[PDB]
């Protein structure tokens, strides 16, 4: 994808990079998202009518309490001078897409009817490294009822490859017997 | 984390603008002002400005009022 969000985010991240502080400013850039959630905090940074100088004092003390990377300062500084901080929230949600890339890392997605143990999750991610080529591999688990009993894992570099076995059974076999 | 001052202060910003029956004006051109805020105005209601002018609310989008 290459969007204004997506493009924002990932200059964000080059700089990181060049400047190896690629775990330091995913911790900051993770402590922005927090920021940025609550309705009223981010209704002042985005709408126009507030003035831009008022908006840069604010700022400035948010990111003392904060603590954030230089970078990562100047970067919402950018955001604010080049009026796209209406689009924050995409750019900060982007960022953590471009910095698996950049890592080489994958992620992936596991799912179940009741939570289960950390030697599963350690396979399922061997096998997503194998079938993905992680550098390394990454685990996320979403506990759903409304299956049976399997799992479902989603990787790729979206949120798209998809394996099952829970139901896939079942309406594979009412897709089966109509044949 | 946002301190205690920095709440207080962000609320005092955004009280002020976000006025229940008020709006900001964005632009003005040629007959036609897009107007920021104007939560409750409705479809065709009649719009006084500061100066006096009057208006007429037609386009009621989700950012701005035309």
């Amino acid at each position: 994808v290459d969007s204004t969000a997506s493009r924002y985010a990932s200059a964000l991240a080059d700089v990181a990079d060049v400047t190896g502080t690629l775990e330091a400013t995913n911790s900051d850039v993770e402590k922005l998202i927090r920021i940025f959630s609550e309705e009223p905090v981010y209704y002042f940074f985005a709408n126009p009518v507030i003035s831009i100088d008022n908006k840069r004092s604010v700022l400035d003390e948010i990111i003392t309490t904060s603590g954030l990377q230089p970078h990562t300062a100047n970067f919402i500084n950018i955001l604010i001078d080049s009026e796209r901080i209406n689009l924050v929230k995409e750019i900060l949600n982007e960022f953590e897409d471009v910095f698996n890339k950049i890592t080489g890392t994958e992620v992936a997605v596991v799912t179940s009817v009741v939570k289960l143990e950390n030697d599963h999750l350690a396979q399922i991610a061997k096998g997503v490294q194998k079938i993905t080529g992680a550098k390394n591999v990454r685990i996320k688990t979403v506990i759903d009822p409304s299956l049976v009993a399997g799992f479902t894992i989603r990787y790729g570099n979206e949120g798209s490859k998809l394996v099952d076995m829970s139901v896939k059974k079942q309406l594979e076999e009412i897709a089966a017997q109509l044949e | 984390e946002i301190s205690k001052i920095i709440r207080e202060r962000i609320e005092g910003y955004n009280r002020e603008v976000k006025v229940v029956n008020t709006g900001t004006v964005l632009q003005v051109g040629d007959g036609i002002a897009r107007i920021h805020g104007l939560d409750e105005v409705m479809a065709g209601e009649l719009v006084e400005f500061e100066e006096g002018t009057i208006g007429i609310a037609l386009n009621l989008e989700s950012n701005n009022v035309g």
